[PDB]
């Protein structure tokens, strides 16, 4: 998995 | 800071479910 | 971790995920001040595998407790600002002085699910790590050794004694670890596994209630082999160098 984090983030 | 301090546990009072084995191997 | 358990919310709010910004899951680490967070530097440089990397490739989630849900509301993830290794860190024979610092862009708010470790002093590494004293660890790591777990899991494990350690292996031992874990006739099992690395090993001090890091997990030979202990690296032997790159 890994959700997506958001792109802020990067 | 209040390192250590955990503030669901420790700041409440409160245990977690196996701490006491740590502090019962403490002699 | 092998043959632990869920960890309960807000049950090792210094916990703290390393992950590539690319996404994976790269080690654990440690909370121990708003801005600076404790790893194994092997978790970031180790030239056998042509590992090296810098302060652009990796982000910090802390906490967390899920894996691999991104937690809001709950879980904060900062850049990193500068990473120091210790220099004498020795990845070519042993990992001895496996230890390493991250500084944080800006700093971490503290809340319910995220707040600092100590880190020891002298009395209280002279008082708790001895022979039979348990200390806990945790990580989002392998649970078999040959498989990784919905949520942070948690195990209690006793230090074993020196001339144990040493003769479980065949890699030399310094004096800046030490080795923990059950024996095979002790009846538990347990400990840490791929992925676990750069996480805390804690005890709670039964004179002030608080918990100190006293060990990162470094480095085992498999996971929860009979006749084979998990290494830590000590803190407390590190701490003037710690104190000095934070200053």
């Amino acid at each position: 998995d890994f959700e997506e984090i958001p792109e802020e983030y990067l | 800071a209040d390192c250590g301090l955990r503030p669901l546990f420790e700041k409440k009072s409160l245990e977690d479910k196996t701490e006491r084995e740590l502090l019962e191997s403490y002699i | 971790i092998v043959e632990g358990s869920d960890a309960e919310i807000g049950m090792s709010p210094w916990q703290v995920m390393l992950f590539a910004k690319h996404e994976r899951f790269l080690c654990g680490a440690s909370l121990i001040s708003d801005r600076w967070v404790l790893t194994a530097a092997h978790c970031l440089l180790y030239p056998p595998w042509d590992k090296n990397f810098t302060e652009n490739d990796l982000l910090v989630r802390i906490g967390k407790h899920s894996r691999t849900r991104y937690e809001r509301n709950i879980e904060k993830i900062s850049m990193l600002e500068k990473i120091y290794i210790h220099p004498r860190y020795n990845w070519r024979e042993n990992l001895d002085r496996d230890i390493a610092l991250m500084k944080l862009k800006k700093p971490v708010a503290f809340s319910d699910y995220i707040h600092p470790v100590c880190l020891p002093d002298r009395e209280t590494a002279a008082s708790l790590l001895q022979a039979g004293y348990k200390g806990r660890v945790t990580g989002w790591g392998n649970l078999k050794e040959t498989g990784q777990p919905s949520v942070l899991q948690v195990v209690n494990l006793p230090i074993v004694e020196r001339p144990v350690c040493k003769d479980s292996t065949r890699i030399r031992i310094t004096d800046n670890m030490f080795c923990a874990y059950y024996k095979p006739d002790e009846g538990k099992r347990g400990d840490a596994c791929e992925g676990d690395s750069g996480g805390p090993f804690v005890m709670k001090s039964p004179f002030n209630n608080r918990w100190y890091q006293m060990g990162i997990v470094s480095w085992g030979e498999g996971c929860d082999r009979d006749g084979k202990y998990g290494f830590y690296t000590h803190v407390f032997r590190l701490k003037k160098w710690i104190q000095k790159v934070i200053d």
